[PDB]
RNA sequence: AAUCGAGAG
DNA sequence: ATACGCCTCTCTGCTTATCGGTAG
DNA sequence: CTACCGATAAGCAGATCTCTCGATTGCGTAT
């Protein structure tokens, strides 16, 4: 399930991107809070991966 | 990874009521570490957040094509002015409470929308386990390759830091140890690897390791045959040491050169 | 025989490039820096300080 | 000790080794104005007797030639006159450690 | 490895020797004589290359042996070449012996007594006899007299041995070191080189053919000419054959087998059996067994071995010259003879030609004639060859790869393992009684179930697999478990299950590229439950040089008791906290617990009694230990009214009481951190951190106390209470630093990122005044007018001309970014701090940027103030040829911006032409990184080969493996670097007395030691160098001696450091301060005989890795003298003699004067005639005399004598001397080759020209300007015979040539600044002989130079140990990087151990007891070659060797032996 | 098993 | 169809040719 | 005078961390 971008740049409708969406939007938290993101981890909710986020086969 | 070269491994799926909460209930999705940025610079994904809010609250969305905002019309301005129209904060702050405890955060979190891209360097195809296995054909080590049962390898670099601690146990272990461990016979007269070979055993006698360097034709009970019955007398004195395959292979190897060995056994 | 200038005096290079780092020598405000990617496309940076008064010199990454 | 102003032929070279039990050395007037222990790089030289060396033998268990050894042309060994067996007393002016002595051999 | 299966015999040691053709037969299990490997029906033929003798093939039972397949070990056979061929390893020593042979009388073409005399010195060399060898020279005084001359020569050998031999000074099997190893080899080289000089024989004086080498299997010889036919009578081109030359070989070595047994051995030969020249023959063929040429069966492409390929080759054309010799017995009776026979004789010659190079491609496929087939050489040789591919490493056992992600969950000395491997991997645990209660439950839980059990071995070595077994089956086995043996054959051993790995396992992790020691830890293992990645916590990360962004890292599983107990004591990552590098801390928490802290140890931070004691106990957790006392501890909250409130300082310092044993004091700390005091209001002291009694009053815990900073608190924690507490603190700060984030988290946003209103204004009324700033770079540069408008015609003429010039470029790009670099740091000076509407501790990024947990202030003037100039290589951005920096900008642009200099920023964006050069900047960073990585290391390879063995032995001397001793004390004062950080800092040490004195225990550590001996002569030392030291080192003179030479520092108390003494007397002299100062210094003295290195510690190898992995960190090269890795290629690896910038420092008296010196730098430095040449007017007239008048024009005298100290007399000797010669020299060659203002003369003038005229082939006319220097013409007059000369080019080549004046090897003396405040002349060549005239300007006893050959000439061998030294400490200090001075020095006495500039390669190597190290280094064969022909036993002391043979190693915990006390 | 290409640190 | 016979851009050292200096 | 040597000039041999996937591996004669 990939979706088109909200920030885009022109070009993207121009080639025709929309075909072939290559990520989704997410809601990211710029936040040191959990301890195990430090050097470049990163964290993702449990309950978005339950329901399909960033699924793939 | 997002669209502006911030890559990372998902370190832990957190649970979604220990995921840090907003005023308005949202949890995002993805946490991202403020330490990245101020060395990578991607100023680009802190306006691209800010944008993105902004377009899904209003139901728009912004281009970003690279020039279009200059010193003066400034991107944190406009989206800023835009996510203010809306109720939320200029700065895209938002209050934001632990869901670990309960309590509010000490200050304002940073939350919007980035576009995230799932890169394809997935962790099933990265990790192996071997304990024990297949074994390599002349060396009797393990076999390479993580989808044939391999073992991984302990190289150079790796012997000199396990030489450099003075861990001399862990290294035989290593390296001769758990690699090509052989309790091969050798000749205690003649001082040769693999000059050696099993007498075949007879009807009533026992079978022995005798040498075939040492031994004398017997036609030319110290005796012994062998698998075409050509018997013939040697030396018995032959014993058994610890050894890598890969000794016995190189001393093949140099007696295709023409070039012989003699291991000297230290008890005699 | 040149018009140009064509030699550069040690003395008349200011190398420039001056910050507010503390000097870990003497305590000079001045401490001239140069950043240098290192060791990957993706490792941390390390500055070349290097005080103006004693010339102590410090290379470190953080 | 004999000195010689600019070069030396074959025909005297030749005699160096050929009268024992006695020994000849030769040198240069030139290259010699400057003498190479006076350089602060050079450590004092000590030659040591036999005396002392067997107990520094005994004392670290060594052969002769298990040592650091001191090529016998080297400008240290000419100007101690050392030979071929006796070793020789370093004081190194160490940096960390401040002054330690080493003993190198001419063989 | 089984550990219940001892082995009795131990290879002691190994020799090399060779297989002669008669044993091969003798040891032969079959002979191979047809090539037919597999005929139809798929199976071997008999006496086939796959026979059933050579080993079991597939469902075949051995013929030799009678076994199976999988247990037949696999038996030798060979060939039969039916023709001797020459052996293409020792073709080249036959070749040279041959070739100094005399076919007539079968001895050397040498003189006889020549010989005997080098057999008498290698009989001497035999031992340990060196001195004697060059003493033997001496015996001098026609057949009796050289009979008397041997006999006395033999009769002093023999004496000299036999005396050695008695007392003691060598044995029965002689004395092989380095320098007899040195000696030796010296010799037989100018023994083999004298054998070769020869014209004529010595013994019977007949001139034997000499012979024509064209490569290999080939050996030819030419006639003798009329003179030697002529002698050789009145004395009373063609193939040979190898039977001929065996032949030869065998005669010659028969009547000199007296030297032979001396040249072809090293040690005295207990078996004294003769030296057969049938050696260097292969008359039989050996082929390995079966089992090594099995043929690879993938699927059905079941093709034929490479070995067993070229061994049916070599049957073949035997079976053809078999063949063959039966048609030539038939033809000979028939005589043909001139028809047939010869054509069967050309056929025969070509077949053995062919078989001898058939036997040649099969051990080597170098030298095939006519992608190749490798041979045996090839299997051996190189990275992909056998040593350093499958035993310098091999693939093990029981290890796991998978990738790492991050967990502040572990303790620091823990590594998370997923399940998937805890079920995978394995210990094996012998069962006992106090086994069989988690054992037992491990087997019947079975091989899923975790914690258990997959493998069961019983008593007799049946190994039982519980995979397939069921429930019950599991719970009978271990019901069974335990049970008495009624067969007491194995009455000594019991069961061993194969139990899964639980959590007291020890795991050993690693992390390629493994460039040091700590990149290979050890790890207590934590079995987490869910996810298939290692975790690993924070701290190992400066250690892994690692991130969490996809790296994987390998782990190893040891599998013995011993090997478990070296990674949880030796190896163990609580161990490694200083890198031995420098004694520099290397683990720390990074970013994120760095700014938590802070936070957490602000003035601002108080805390309720709940939020106290449960940050508290979140962070401690008494249950695991982390508590030293079994009740958490608290303190009385810092405000009592109106309500209780803790601060974050408490936090601190109740975790440090409850992690901080008792019965010890706590931590008196004085230290700083990162962030001053003007960030946090006014009369703030929060930069100040201070400890007292374990409690923190002042400043916040920043980077400089966990994380890579000397002397903050862990590193003090450490000092003072151990290593494991340092471990704790660095877990329980962890956990607090991380559970205090969750409850007050930590972020950043674009509010971080800006300015006031009025810091804009600053920022922006700052920029504008860099609206200038490049164009009057521009025009001070070009020399102009200042306030010259930008489109002035001569600024852009000059500015083109700067363009065209590469050096002008530099000048331009260099002046002008020096001040557009201003204009930034005004910039950035006056917008930060004082601009940002968001101000620290508020603005996280500043936060992170002054704490130091990420970023610096450089990133942040970069997002908020200024991306400023962009500058590739030294220069700025590249400029077009049409003078255009891009097509925006107009040709010759005075703009900052458009050389590169970016004054946007990433808060509001670049413009696309900064965007550009923004892009060449970080192209040029990648491509950096791109050479790095390309061209790296082998440094470290070619250090740690030699100095592999290397280490300290218990006379606390540091000595290579076989014995030959390097230092006789590490360092000159044996301390450790881990553990030499806090020695000097007395203020610590007085401050934490008691707990330091409650930890070395001095109650427990003097009844063993000597207390008086070593203090007293410490003291006497110390006053007799107090007496003097005012006098020069080649003053002094050695009363006494350092105290370290005689006492032992281990064992008496006092003996320390010639430079730890006076500094710790100055100390205690300095400051005197309730504690009696003979207590602190008793406690320094223990805690620096505690300080010592222990006596196996590998220090060459440390000190390989010291210097070699911070080299990765200077490979890049931007910015005359060579540094970074090509500087250690020169000298470690190369020992150049040719450095390739040579230069010399030379001080000056303190009275010459500044231009005095710049005089004699005029004066000392080369000048060549081009350089005072203007230009030269070449007027050829060839109207038939080809006239060439020459009219050289001179700068002004006052311009030239002045810049260059040339005077016109000078100039016009080495006109009329050199110049004109050197000219006409060139005009002849060119000859040769092409036949394929006023002259009013003073007669003087007419003497000097009739000179030049006579002394010179072409010249005719001549005359200088004497009176005013300016000039000189003089006409070189030709012949019509020669074709047209350019007589220019000519001119200008010859005019660089020659030389005004020059002292050798000098070209320039170049008077820089004085660094350090002394005053210092270096010229760029190295002559030191030249610099001793000019006493009256240069110290000649300070004068050092940059080689090390040219002082280690004239200097002798330890001033090139120092001037080694400080050329390797040159290259870390100019990159900043410390390296221990330790590691140096030991780096360059190994260097220079043989008195020589050794280097870290294969010709730096030749000396040495060990082959094996050689051999496994590179040039297998010519190492091993090498070692057979000397027949060189090696005792198996490298570690190399030891991994070989698979022996323990010496270094470490191989350096003693384990004995039991049976008390019966 | 050799090379070629793609990539990960 | 199928078995024999076959084909343009580095950098240290160690080792040798070549047409002349060099003591007795 | 004569070997006898030798300072050039010229030829020649070897290196230049770990890991995972896929795709492809050659052609002329003669019974
Ligand atoms: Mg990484
Ligand atoms: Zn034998
Ligand atoms: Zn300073
Ligand atoms: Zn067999
Ligand atoms: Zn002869």
């Amino acid at each position: 399930t990939g979706q088109t971008p909200i920030v885009k740049a022109n070009l993207y409708d121009d080639y025709g991107m929309d075909n072939f969406p290559n990520g989704f939007n997410a809601v990211v938290a710029v936040i040191s809070y959990t301890g195990y993101d430090m050097d470049d981890a990163m964290i993702i909710n449990k309950s978005a991966d339950e329901r399909g986020f960033g699924y793939g086969t | 990874s997002s669209r502006h070269g911030q890559k990372g491994v998902c370190s832990r799926k957190w649970p979604t009521i220990d995921m840090p909460f907003s005023e308005t209930g949202i949890q995002p999705d993805i946490i991202i570490n403020p330490h990245a940025f101020p060395s990578r610079m991607t100023i680009g994904m802190f306006v691209e957040s800010l944008a993105g809010k902004a377009g899904a609250l209003h139901g728009i969305a912004q281009d970003s094509t690279p020039w279009i905002f200059n010193e003066d019309d400034t991107p944190a301005d406009y989206f800023g002015e835009q996510l203010a129209k809306a109720g939320y904060n200029y700065h895209g702050n938002e209050p934001m409470y632990s869901g670990a405890t309960g309590e509010e955060l000490r200050a304002d979190i940073y939350v919007g929308v980035v576009y995230y891209q799932r890169l394809r360097h997935m962790v099933n195809d990265k990790f192996q386990v071997r304990s024990t296995g297949p074994v390599n054909s002349l060396t009797m080590q393990p076999v390479k390759g993580r989808k044939r049962h391999g073992g991984i390898r302990v190289g150079e670099m790796e012997r000199d830091a396990l030489i450099g601690h003075g861990t001399s146990f862990l290294l035989q272990d290593r390296l001769l140890n758990s690699s090509d461990y052989t309790q091969a016979s050798v000749c205690r007269e003649c001082g040769s690897i693999l000059t050696t070979q099993q007498s075949v055993p007879r009807i009533g006698s026992i079978s022995t390791v005798c040498c075939r360097r040492c031994s004398m034709r017997f036609e030319d009970s110290q005796i012994w045959e062998d698998g075409q019955g050509n018997k013939f007398v040697g030396g018995n004195e032959t014993t058994t040491v610890a050894i890598p395959f890969v000794l016995k292979y190189l001393d093949s190897e140099l007696s295709a050169m023409g070039i012989r060995l003699r291991y000297n056994v230290e008890p005699k | 025989k040149s018009v140009v200038k064509t030699s550069l005096k040690k003395n008349e290079l200011k190398d420039g490039a001056t910050i507010k780092e503390k000097c870990p020598q003497c305590g000079n405000e001045e401490m001239n820096y140069h950043t240098l990617q290192l060791r990957s496309a993706d490792e941390g940076a390390t500055v070349f300080y290097t005080c103006t008064s004693c010339g102590y010199k410090f290379r470190t990454n953080n | 000790i004999f000195v010689y102003q600019n070069n030396i032929t074959p025909s005297a070279m030749k005699l160096v080794p050929s009268i024992p039990p006695a020994t000849i050395e030769t040198f240069n007037e030139a290259a010699l104005v400057v003498n190479i222990t006076h350089h602060e790089l050079v450590p004092k030289h000590i030659r040591l007797s036999s005396d002392e060396k067997r107990e520094l033998l005994k004392r670290y268990r060594l052969k002769e030639s298990q040592l650091p050894r001191i090529q016998r042309a080297d400008p240290v060994a000419l100007y101690l006159g050392l030979k071929r067996g006796e070793v020789v007393k370093i004081i190194r002016k160490s940096e960390t450690s401040g002054r330690y002595a080493s003993y190198r051999i001419c063989m | 490895m089984d550990i219940s299966k001892p082995v009795g015999s131990e290879i002691t040691s190994v020799d090399f020797g060779i297989l002669t053709a008669k044993e091969i037969r003798n040891l032969s299990a079959k002979q191979i004589t047809n090539p037919t490997v597999l005929d139809n029906l798929g199976h071997p033929v008999s006496g086939g290359l796959y026979d059933l003798a050579l080993g079991a093939f597939l469902r075949n039972l051995c013929s030799t042996c009678g076994l199976d397949e999988k247990f037949c070990p696999g038996h030798q056979g060979h060939i039969e070449l039916p023709v001797p061929c020459y052996n293409p390893l020792f073709f080249n020593q036959l070749y040279i012996y041959l070739r100094a042979s005399c076919l007539f009388c079968h001895h050397f073409r040498l003189k006889s007594v020549e010989v005997h005399r080098y057999a008498c010195k290698l009989r001497l060399l035999q031992y340990g006899l060196i001195d004697e060898s060059y003493k033997l020279d001496e015996i001098t005084l026609s057949s009796t007299l050289l009979n008397e001359l041997k006999s006395k020569r033999s009769e002093y050998v023999d004496m000299a041995i036999a005396k050695a031999l008695s007392d003691g000074r060598t044995t029965e099997r002689g004395s092989f070191t380095a320098t007899v190893n040195d000696e030796r080899k010296k010799l037989v080289h100018e023994f083999h080189k004298k054998l070769l000089s020869r014209g004529k024989c010595d013994n019977c004086g007949m001139f034997s053919p000499k012979f024509r080498k064209d490569g290999f299997t080939k050996i030819f010889e030419t006639a003798l000419n009329e003179k030697q036919i002529t002698n050789n009578r009145v004395k009373g081109s063609t193939y040979i054959l190898s039977t001929e030359v065996k032949n030869i070989l065998d005669t010659v070595f028969r009547k000199e087998q007296c030297v032979l047994q001396y040249v072809f051995h090293s040690r005295p030969n207990l078996s004294r059996k003769l030296v057969k020249a049938d050696s260097f023959f292969m008359d039989v063929l050996v082929v390995p067994p079966t089992r090594f040429r099995l043929p690879s069966k993938l699927g059905e492409e079941v093709h034929e071995n490479s070995q067993n390929q070229l061994l049916s080759k070599v049957l073949t054309t035997s079976l053809l010259i078999r063949d063959l010799n039966d048609d030539l017995s038939k033809l000979q009776k028939d005589k043909v003879s001139l028809e047939d026979r010869r054509v069967i004789f050309s056929r025969l010659m070509n077949a053995f030609v062919t078989i001898q190079n058939d036997v040649n491609a099969f051990i080597d496929s170098t030298k095939a004639q006519g992608v190749p087939i490798p041979g045996v050489k090839q299997a051996l040789e190189k990275k992909e060859g056998l040593f350093r591919k499958h035993m310098m490493g091999k693939r093990v056992n029981y290890a796991a790869r998978s990738v790492i992600s991050p967990d502040p969950n572990i303790e620091t000395n823990e590594i998370g393992v997923p399940p998937v491997f805890a079920v995978k991997l394995t210990y094996p645990e012998p069962v006992t009684a106090y086994n069989i209660a988690e054992l037992r439950q491990a087997v019947i839980n079975g091989p899923d179930k975790w914690p258990g059990a997959t493998q069961i071995q019983n008593e007799d070595g049946s190994l039982v697999s519980l995979i397939g077994m069921s429930v019950e089956q599991r719970k009978a086995l271990a019901n069974q478990l335990l049970t008495p043996s009624s067969n007491v054959s194995t009455h000594t051993l019991n069961k061993k299950v194969y139990r899964h790995i639980k959590n007291r396992d020890v795991v050993l992790m690693n992390r390629q590229p493994t460039l040091h020691k700590a990149s290979m830890m050890g790890h207590k293992v934590r079995v987490l439950p869910n996810e298939k990645t290692l975790r690993l916590h924070y701290a190992n990360t400066g250690a892994y040089n690692a991130d969490f962004d996809g790296d994987e890292m390998n782990m190893h599983f040891p599998q013995n008791e011993n090997a478990r107990a070296e990674a949880l004591n030796l190896a163990n990552t609580d161990s490694q906290y200083l890198t031995p590098t420098s004694g520099s801390p290397v683990r720390g928490l990074i970013q994120d617990h760095i700014s938590a802290g802070v936070w957490l140890t602000s003035k601002d931070s108080f805390f309720t009694r709940e939020q106290y004691q449960q940050y508290i106990y979140g962070c401690i957790r008494p249950e695991d230990g982390h508590t030293t006392r079994s009740k958490i501890v608290t303190l009385p909250p810092t405000i009592f009214k109106p309500y209780p409130l803790w601060t974050g300082k408490q936090i601190i310092t109740t975790v440090l009481l409850n992690v901080t044993p008792p019965d010890m004091p706590g931590i008196n700390l004085i230290s700083k951190n990162k962030i001053k005091n003007e960030y946090w209001g006014k009369g703030s002291l929060e930069n100040e951190v201070l400890f007292k009694d374990g409690a923190l009053l002042c400043g916040i815990l920043d980077k400089s106390q966990y994380g890579a900073s000397k002397y903050g608190i862990v590193h003090s924690l450490h000092e003072v209470y151990g290593p494991e507490v340092a471990a704790k603190v660095l877990s329980v700060l962890g956990r607090l630093f991380t559970n205090y984030i969750t409850a007050t988290a930590f972020t950043c946003g674009m509010d971080d990122l800006r300015l006031t209103a009025e810091g804009n204004k600053w920022r922006t009324d700052i920029l504008k005044t860099s609206v200038d700033t490049g164009r009057e770079a521009a025009a001070e540069v070009t020399n102009l007018d200042k306030d010259t408008p930008a489109d002035d015609p001569e600024l852009l003429k000059r500015l083109q001309e700067i363009l065209r010039d590469n050096n002008k470029s530099g000048i331009l790009d260099a002046v002008t970014s020096s001040k557009v670099n201003a204009i930034t740091s005004q910039v950035v000076s006056k917008c930060v701090p004082d601009g940002t509407m968001k101000k620290f501790p508020c603005n996280s990024m500043q936060a992170m940027a002054l704490s130091g947990a990420k970023g610096s202030n450089v990133n942040v003037s970069q997002i908020m103030c200024l991306l400023g100039q962009q500058a590739l290589e030294g220069r700025r951005v590249p400029v077009m040829v049409s003078g255009k920096t891009l097509p925006s900008f107009k040709p010759y642009e005075t703009d900052a911006m458009a050389g590169g200099y970016v004054k946007g920023r990433f808060y509001s964006g670049i413009k696309p032409q900064e965007y550009y050069f923004h892009c060449m900047a970080g192209r040029e960073g990648l491509i950096d990184t791109a050479v790095k990585t390309s061209r790296s290391g082998y440094l470290q390879r070619c250090l740690t080969k030699q100095l592999e063995g290397v280490h300290v032995s218990y006379d606390n001397s540091i000595r290579d493996a076989d014995g030959t001793l390097v230092q006789f004390m590490y360092g000159g004062d044996a301390i450790d670097i881990t553990k030499e950080s806090h020695m000097t800092q007395f203020e610590f040490c007085l401050d934490n007395y008691y707990a330091l004195l409650k930890k070395y225990n001095p109650s427990a550590l003097i009844e063993h030691l000597d207390v008086e001996s070593a203090l007293k002569y410490s003291k006497k030392t110390l006053k007799y160098r107090k007496k003097h030291s005012k006098e020069p080192h080649y003053k002094q003179s050695v009363k006494y001696d350092p105290v370290l030479a005689k006492y032992n520092p281990a064992k008496y108390l006092g003996s320390v450091s010639e430079n730890f003494q006076d500094k710790l007397e100055s100390f205690l002299d300095k400051n005197s301060k309730g504690v009696n100062e003979k207590k602190f210094r008793a406690l320094m003295q223990l805690k620096y005989m505690r300080s010592l290195i222990n006596p196996g510690e590998a220090v060459g190898i440390i000190a390989s890795q010291s210097v070699g992995e911070p080299s990765t960190q200077m490979t890049l090269n931007t910015f005359n003298v060579t540094l970074g890795i090509p500087r250690l290629r020169e000298i470690v690896m190369t020992a150049s003699a040719a450095i390739k910038t040579p230069q010399m420092t030379l001080p000056i008296w303190n009275d010459v004067s500044d231009e005095q010196a710049d005089t004699f730098c005029k004066s000392i430095s080369k000048v060549l005639l081009s350089e005072v040449i203007d230009k030269v007017i070449v007027t050829e007239t060839t109207g038939a005399a080809r006239s060439y008048v020459i009219h050289m024009r001179f700068f002004d005298n006052n311009e030239y004598s002045e810049e260059y100290d040339v005077s016109k007399e000078e100039l016009q000797n080495v006109i009329s001397n050199q110049f004109i010669h050197l000219l006409e020299a060139a005009i002849v060659k060119e000859i040769k080759k092409q036949k394929r203002a006023n002259n009013n003369m003073n007669k003087v003038q007419r003497d000097r020209q009739s000179a030049i005229i006579s002394h010179h082939r072409f010249i005719t006319k001549y005359n200088f300007d004497d009176e005013s220097g300016k000039w000189c013409e003089f006409k070189l007059e030709l012949a019509a015979d020669t074709e047209k000369l350019l007589m220019v080019n000519i001119v200008e080549e010859i005019c660089r040539k020659s030389i005004i004046r020059q002292i050798p090897h000098i070209d320039r003396c170049v008077h820089p600044e004085p660094e350090n405040g002394k005053r210092v002349l270096v010229t760029e060549g190295v002559n030191f002989q030249a610099m001793w005239d000019q006493e009256a300007f240069i110290d000649v006893d300070g004068i050092t130079s940059n080689d090390v050959a040219a002082v280690l000439k004239t200097y002798g061998v330890e001033a090139a140990r120092n001037t080694i030294v400080n050329e390797i400490n040159n290259v870390f200090s100019r990159y900043a990087i410390s390296v221990s001075f330790r590691h140096l020095d030991l780096i360059a006495d190994m260097m220079t151990r043989q008195g020589t500039y050794l280097a870290f390669n294969r010709q730096g190597m030749e000396t040495s007891t060990s082959s094996f190290m050689k051999m496994s280094y590179e040039t297998t064969c010519q190492f091993l070659t090498k070692a057979v022909l000397d027949n060189e036993r090696e005792q198996l002391d490298s570690p190399s060797a030891r991994i070989v043979v698979g022996k323990l190693n010496n270094v470490g915990t191989g350096s003693f032996d384990v004995l039991a006390k049976v008390p019966n």
